[PDB]
C-alpha cells in the first residue's frame, strides 16, 4: 500500500507533466518561427527547449514512483540518466536569471543597447548560461554508484561519498549557494531598480510591470524553497537518524513542489505576450 | 545508501 | 546540388552572398532615431533647423553618441493624405509654431490669421491614423517679439474670449494649455513644450531627452513587461 | 465678370451636349450580351514561390520581357532584380533616395528606371561592359512626387508626376519633348497601349484622361468614380482600359464606345483597390484589395471566381507574366509570392 | 486677367472634345467576347495545364 | 574593362566576378565559397585571391578569364593578355579564299543538354599573336564586341561552327571547350591556314 504523502505527489507529477508537454511544445513552435528577426525570441527559444528536454523525462519518474523503486535499465542508467535533468532544471533556472539581467540591461543605459545590442552577445549569454550547469552536474556523474540487495530482490541506484564527507559538504554549500542565492538577488534587486526609475517618469508608468515581475519572484521563491531547504538538510544531516528517514519520506513532495515550476514558467510568457494568438497563427 | 536525487 | 549543374550552383553562391549583404545593411538602418519635423513654414522652421543642428531635406546629426535623422516636407507643397503612410514608423515628430504671429494675417485673407492656420494643422498632425502611438514635441519660438508685442497691441483680437492680466506670461501659458488641449489620447501620446528665443542653449538637450524617453518606452514594450 | 459667367454657362451646355451625345448610343449593356457565356471554374491558386529577402517596406514590382525575371522596390533604398524560376537574387541596386513609390523594368531588358518623392528620375543601366549596374541619366523638373514611370522605346520614357502634370522624357539628351496638362488633381497611375501610340493617365479628382504620344495632347476624358484614382490599366486587346480607385469600386471603360462596361464591387469590402491586372485572355481580371488579401474577378461577368488569401498585410503590388503562366504578388511586409 | 484666357482654353478643349464619333455598346462587347473566345485557347490560368510542360510547377525545390 | 596579367583588375569589380584559368588549371567563385581544382595537377599549384588588391596568386602559356553566372550571362567575356569527356575535332587545315561560307565540326560523346537546357560548349578563337577572343557562349548565342558574321548550330553529339562571309580578318585558330562538369576538357586544336 502506497503512503499518503506519495499519491499526492503522483499526481502532482501527472497534471504538470502533461500541461508541461503541451504548454512547451507550443512554445518551442511559436518561439522557433521567429528567431531569426527577434532578439527576444531566441531568449526563451533556450528556455523552452531545456524545460521540455527536462519535462520528456518524467514518466521515468512516474514509473519508478508507482512501483517500488522499480529500476529495469541496469547500472549504466544510474550514472547519466538523473543527470540530464538534473542538469535542465538548473538549465532553466540560470536562462531566468539571465534574463533577469537582461531586462535591467534594457531599462538601464538606453544609448549603449542601440548601438552594440546585437544576436551575438545574446547567443554568447545564453551558451554561456547553458554551460555553467555542467560545472554542477559533473559531481553527480562523478559520485553515482549501484547497489544490489541478495535479500527479496531490490537495487537501488544512489550517489554514496563513502567516506568523501567534506566533498559532500564542499558540493551541497556551493550548489545550494549558488543556484538559489545568485538567481533570487539577481532577480530582486534588479526587478527592484526597474520598477523604480520606471515610476519615475509620466511616460513609462504603467501597471503592467508590477503584475508580472511580482508575480514570477513570488511563484519562484514560493516554489522552490521547499525542495532546497529539505535537501540541504537531507545533505548535512547523517543516514543513521530517523529524521533523515523523514526527509526521505518528504522528498517525493518536495521534488514534485520544485517540479510545478515548468509547467509554471509559459503560461506566465503566453498570457503576458503581446499578439499571442496571431503569431501561432502566422505559425 | 540515500535513494533517489542529490 | 547533385541536379545542379556546373554553372548554377555560382548563382546559387552569388544569391547568398547577396542575401548576406543586405542582411548586413539591414541592421544599420534600425540604429537611427528618425525625427520628422513639421511647420507653417514662416513659423520657424528654417530657424530652427539651423539653430538645432551644428521635395524633401534630409539631415543627419550626432549627439551624445546618438544619430539623428531628420526629414523635413515643407518644401512638398502637395498633398499630404497621398504620401504621409510613408512616415508610419518615425520615432518622433517635431512641431515648429510662432506665437508672435498672432497679430499677423495671412496674405490669401486678411479675416483669417497665422495661429488658428497652425492650430488647424496640429489638429490635422494630431488625430492621425497613422500616429496613435506617436510622440510629438512642440517648440514655441520667436517669444521676445510676442513680448514686446503683447503691450502695444492686447492679444483680445487674437482670442476674445480672453480675461487676463494682460501680460507675458498669463497670454504665453493661456496658449501653452490651448495648444495642449488638442490632444485626444493622453494615455500613449505626450506633447513637450518649450520656449526659446534666436539663442538658444538647450534645445538639443530637450529633444534629446524626449528621444531617449521614446527609446526606453519602445524597449520596455518590446519585451513585454510594459 | 459677364464674359466669365457666359463663358461659364457655353461650357456647361458642351458638357450637356457631350453627355446627350454619349447617352445617344447607350442601347446595351455589356452584362446583357455576355449573359449566355458559361462561367469559368473555381481558380485554385497556391504559392509555387515565395521570395524573401526585403528587410523593409515595398512599393513597386515590373515582370520582364522573357516573363522570367521581376525587378523589386523596398523603402530600404534596394531595388533587387530576381530570378523567379530558380529562386536567385540577379541584382541588388542601391538607392540615392530610399523614398521610392515605383519602378519600370525596360522592354528590351537593358535599363531600370527608379524615382519617387524626389523629383528625380534616375535610369540604371543594367547591361553594362562593367559588370555592375549604374546610373545612367537623371530626368529632372517636376515639381511633385512621382507616382508612376513607363517604357516607351530604348530611348523614350513618360513620367507622371504629383504637380498635376506627366511629361515624355528622351534619355538621350535629357529634356522632356512633351508635356501633359489638364488635371485639376495630382496624377497616380498611367498606363500604355499595345501598340505605344496612346496612353491613359488617372489623377485625385476621379478622372482619367487619354493623350496620344504623336501630337502630345489629350483627346478624351472618362470620369465616374467618387474618390482618388489608384490603377490603371489597358485590356489586352488595347480597345478598352479598367480603373480601380480608392472608394472599394473598379470600373471598365471604352475607347469606342464612351460609356460603362462594367463596374466589380462587392458589399462585403469598404475598402479600395490598390493594384489591377489582366490576363492574357481578358477573362480573368486581379484586383489587389487593401483588406489583406487580393481577389480575382470574371472581367466578363464580373463575378469573383478566387481569393489569393496569403498575405498578413496590405496589398500594394501586382504582375502578371507576358505569356501569362504565373501572377505574382508582392506585399506590404516584405514579401514575395508567385501564384500559378 | 487669367480667368478669361483659362475659360477660353477651356472652351477650346470643349470644342475638341466633341468631334468624335460614337458606336452601339453592343459592338463594342461583342467584339471584346470575340477577342476573349479567340485568344483563351492559349490561357494557362483560365485551364490548368498538366504539370508535364507546366515551367512554374510545384517542383521539390 | 581590362585584365592586365597573376594578374590585375582595373575597370570592373572583381569581387562580384568568378575566376577559371585556362588547358584548365583552377576555379575559384566569389568569396571563395567553392574552389575547384584540375586532377592533373591537384597537389603542386594553388590558387588564391586578395579582393582589396584584386590580385589572383597562383603558387606553382597560362590565361587568366572573366566569369560572371546568372541568367542571360555570357560567361568567359575576358580572356586577358595571357569520368572525363573528350571533345575531339578531326579537322586540322584548311585552306579557304574570302567570300565564302566554312564549316568546322566537334564531337562529343555524351548528351550535352543539362536538364536546364544549356548547351555548354565555348566557340572561341585566337588569333596569330592575339590572346583568344570568346565567339559563341552557350552554342546558341554571340558574344558582344566581335564580328555579326560567326555562327554555330548543331545537336545531339555533334556540333558545327558556321562562317557565312569570309573576309581576310577571319584567320585564326578555332577551338571548341565544354563546361558540363569539372574538370574543363579541351578540343584538339583546329588551325585554318590563309
Amino acid at each position: 500500500t502506497l503512503r499518503v504523502p506519495d499519491i499526492l505527489a503522483l499526481v502532482i507529477f501527472a497534471v504538470v507533466f502533461l500541461v508541461g508537454v503541451l504548454g512547451n511544445a507550443l512554445v518551442v513552435w511559436v518561439t522557433a518561427f521567429e528567431a531569426k528577426r527577434t532578439i527576444n525570441a531566441i531568449w526563451f527559444l533556450n528556455l523552452a527547449v531545456a524545460d521540455f528536454l527536462s519535462c520528456l523525462a518524467l514518466p521515468i519518474l512516474f514509473t519508478s514512483i508507482v512501483q517500488h523503486h522499480h529500476w529495469p535499465f541496469g547500472g549504466a542508467a544510474c550514472s547519466i540518466l538523473p543527470s540530464l535533468i538534473l542538469l535542465n532544471m538548473y538549465a532553466s533556472i540560470l536562462l531566468l536569471a539571465t534574463i533577469s539581467a537582461d531586462r535591467f540591461l534594457l531599462v538601464f543605459k538606453p544609448i549603449w543597447c542601440q548601438n552594440f545590442r546585437g544576436a551575438g552577445l545574446a547567443w554568447i549569454a545564453c551558451a554561456v548560461a547553458w554551460g555553467l550547469a555542467l560545472l554542477l552536474t559533473i559531481p553527480s556523474f562523478l559520485y553515482r554508484v549501484v547497489r544490489e540487495e541478495y535479500f527479496p530482490p531490490k537495487v537501488l541506484c544512489g550517489v554514496d561519498y563513502s567516506h568523501d564527507k567534506r566533498r559532500e559538504r564542499a558540493v551541497a554549500i556551493v550548489r545550494l549557494v549558488l543556484g538559489f542565492l545568485w538567481p533570487l538577488l539577481t532577480l530582486t534587486i534588479c526587478y527592484t531598480f526597474i520598477l523604480l526609475r520606471t515610476w519615475s517618469r509620466r511616460a513609462t508608468r504603467s501597471t503592467k510591470t508590477l503584475k508580472v515581475v511580482v508575480a514570477v519572484v513570488a511563484s519562484f521563491f514560493i516554489f522552490w524553497l521547499p525542495y532546497q531547504v529539505t535537501g540541504i538538510m537531507m545533505s548535512f544531516l547523517e543516514p543513521s537518524s530517523p529524521t533523515f528517514l523523514l526527509l526521505k519520506k518528504l522528498d517525493s513532495l518536495c521534488v514534485s513542489f520544485a517540479y510545478i515550476n515548468c509547467c509554471i514558467n509559459p503560461i506566465i510568457y503566453v498570457v503576458a505576450g503581446q499578439g499571442f494568438q496571431g503569431r501561432l497563427r502566422k505559425s | 545508501f540515500k535513494p533517489x536525487a542529490x | 546540388g547533385c541536379t545542379l549543374s556546373a554553372e548554377d550552383k555560382a548563382a546559387v553562391e552569388r544569391s547568398k552572398m547577396i542575401d548576406r549583404n543586405l542582411r548586413e545593411d539591414g541592421e544599420k538602418a534600425a540604429r537611427e532615431v528618425k525625427l520628422l519635423l513639421l511647420g507653417a513654414g514662416e513659423s520657424g522652421k528654417s530657424t530652427i533647423v539651423k539653430q538645432m543642428k551644428i521635395g524633401i531635406v534630409e539631415t543627419h546629426f550626432t549627439f551624445k553618441d546618438l544619430h539623428f535623422k531628420m526629414f523635413d516636407v515643407g518644401g512638398q507643397r502637395s498633398e499630404r493624405k497621398k504620401w504621409i503612410h510613408c512616415f508610419e514608423g518615425v520615432t518622433a515628430i517635431i512641431f515648429c509654431v510662432a506665437l508672435s504671429d498672432y497679430d499677423l494675417v495671412l496674405a490669401e485673407d486678411e479675416e483669417m490669421n497665422r495661429m488658428h492656420e497652425s492650430m488647424k494643422l496640429f489638429d490635422s498632425i494630431c488625430n492621425n491614423k497613422w500616429f496613435t502611438d506617436t510622440s510629438i514635441i512642440l517648440f514655441l519660438n520667436k517669444k521676445d517679439l510676442f513680448e514686446e508685442k503683447i503691450k502695444k497691441s492686447p492679444l483680445t483680437i487674437c482670442y476674445p474670449e480672453y480675461a487676463g492680466s494682460n501680460t507675458y506670461e498669463e497670454a504665453a501659458a493661456y496658449i501653452q494649455c490651448q495648444f495642449e488641449d488638442l490632444n485626444k489620447r493622453k494615455d500613449t501620446k505626450e506633447i513637450y513644450t518649450h520656449f526659446t528665443c534666436a539663442t538658444d542653449t538647450k534645445n538639443v538637450q530637450f529633444v534629446f531627452d524626449a528621444v531617449t524617453d521614446v527609446i526606453i518606452k519602445n524597449n520596455l514594450k518590446d519585451c513585454g513587461l510594459f | 465678370g459677364s464674359e466669365l459667367d457666359q463663358l461659364r454657362q457655353e461650357a456647361e451646355q458642351l458638357k450637356n451636349q457631350i453627355r446627350d451625345a454619349r447617352k445617344a448610343c447607350a442601347d446595351a449593356t455589356l452584362s446583357q450580351i455576355t449573359n449566355n457565356i458559361d462561367p469559368v471554374g473555381r481558380i485554385q491558386m497556391r504559392t509555387r514561390r515565395t521570395l524573401r529577402g526585403h528587410l523593409a517596406k515595398i512599393y513597386a514590382m515590373h515582370w520582364g520581357t522573357d516573363s522570367r525575371l521581376l525587378v523589386s522596390a523596398s523603402q530600404d533604398g534596394k531595388l533587387i532584380i530576381w530570378d523567379s524560376y530558380t529562386t536567385n537574387k540577379v541584382h541588388a541596386i542601391p538607392l540615392r533616395s530610399s523614398w521610392v513609390m515605383t519602378c519600370a523594368y525596360a522592354p528590351s531588358g537593358n535599363y531600370v528606371a527608379c524615382g519617387g518623392l524626389d523629383n528625380i528620375c534616375s535610369i540604371y543601366n543594367l547591361k553594362t561592359r562593367e559588370g555592375n549596374v549604374r546610373v545612367s541619366r537623371e530626368l529632372a523638373g517636376h515639381t511633385g512626387y512621382l507616382s508612376c514611370c513607363r517604357f516607351l522605346d530604348d530611348n523614350q520614357i513618360v513620367t507622371s508626376s504629383g504637380d498635376t502634370t506627366c511629361a515624355l522624357w528622351d534619355i538621350e539628351t535629357g529634356q522632356q519633348t512633351t508635356t501633359f496638362t489638364g488635371h485639376t488633381g495630382d496624377v497616380m497611375s498611367l498606363s500604355l497601349a499595345p501598340d505605344t501610340r496612346l496612353f491613359v493617365s488617372g489623377a485625385c479628382d476621379a478622372s482619367a484622361k487619354l493623350w496620344d504620344v504623336r501630337e502630345g495632347m489629350c483627346r478624351q476624358t472618362f470620369t465616374g468614380h467618387e474618390s482618388d484614382i489608384n490603377a490603371i490599366c489597358f485590356f489586352p486587346n488595347g480597345n478598352a482600359f479598367a480603373t480601380g480607385s480608392d472608394d472599394a469600386t473598379c470600373r471598365l471603360f471604352d475607347l469606342r464606345a464612351d460609356q460603362e462596361l462594367m463596374t466589380y464591387s462587392h458589399d462585403n469590402i469598404i475598402c479600395g483597390i490598390t493594384s489591377v491586372s489582366f490576363s492574357k485572355s481578358g477573362r480573368l481580371l486581379l484586383a489587389g484589395y487593401d483588406d489583406f488579401n487580393c481577389n480575382v474577378w470574371d472581367a466578363l461577368k464580373a463575378d469573383r471566381a478566387g481569393v489569393l488569401a496569403g498575405h498578413d498585410n496590405r496589398v500594394s503590388c501586382l504582375g502578371v507574366t507576358d505569356d501569362g503562366m504565373a501572377v505574382a504578388t508582392g506585399s506590404w511586409d516584405s514579401f514575395l509570392k508567385i501564384w500559378n | 486677367t487669367a480667368s478669361i484666357a483659362q475659360a477660353r482654353k477651356l472652351v477650346e478643349q470643349l470644342k475638341m472634345e466633341a468631334n468624335i464619333d460614337r458606336i452601339k455598346v453592343s459592338k463594342a462587347a461583342a467584339d471584346l467576347m470575340a477577342y476573349c473566345e479567340a485568344h483563351a485557347k492559349e490561357d494557362p490560368l483560365l485551364t490548368p495545364v498538366p504539370a508535364s510542360e507546366n515551367p512554374f510547377r510545384e517542383k521539390k525545390f | 574593362v581590362q585584365l592586365v596579367e597573376s594578374c590585375s583588375a582595373s575597370g570592373f569589380a572583381f569581387s562580384s566576378f568568378g575566376m577559371h584559368w585556362v588547358e584548365w588549371v583552377a576555379y575559384i567563385s566569389s568569396g571563395s565559397g567553392t574552389i575547384y581544382y584540375a586532377d592533373t595537377v591537384k597537389g603542386r599549384f594553388t590558387i588564391s585571391r586578395d579582393d582589396p588588391k584584386n590580385t589572383l596568386f597562383l603558387q606553382m602559356m597560362y590565361y587568366c578569364v572573366r566569369s560572371i553566372y546568372y541568367y542571360g550571362s555570357s560567361p568567359f567575356d575576358f580572356w586577358g593578355q595571357g569520368s572525363d569527356i573528350v571533345m575531339t575535332q578531326a579537322t586540322s587545315s584548311v585552306p579557304v579564299t574570302p567570300g565564302e561560307s566554312v564549316s568546322i565540326s566537334c564531337r562529343s560523346s555524351k548528351s550535352l543538354l543539362h536538364s536546364n537546357g544549356n548547351t555548354y560548349l565555348y566557340w572561341f578563337l585566337q588569333r596569330p599573336g592575339q590572346s583568344p577572343q570568346l565567339l559563341i557562349y552557350r552554342m546558341s548565342n554571340l558574344a558582344s564586341g566581335v564580328p555579326d558574321r560567326f555562327s554555330g548550330s548543331g545537336s545531339g553529339t555533334a556540333f558545327t561552327l558556321t562562317i557565312s562571309r569570309l573576309e581576310a580578318e577571319d584567320v585564326g585558330v578555332y577551338y571548341c571547350m565544354q563546361h558540363l562538369e569539372y574538370p574543363l576538357t579541351f578540343g584538339a586544336g583546329t588551325k585554318l591556314e590563309l
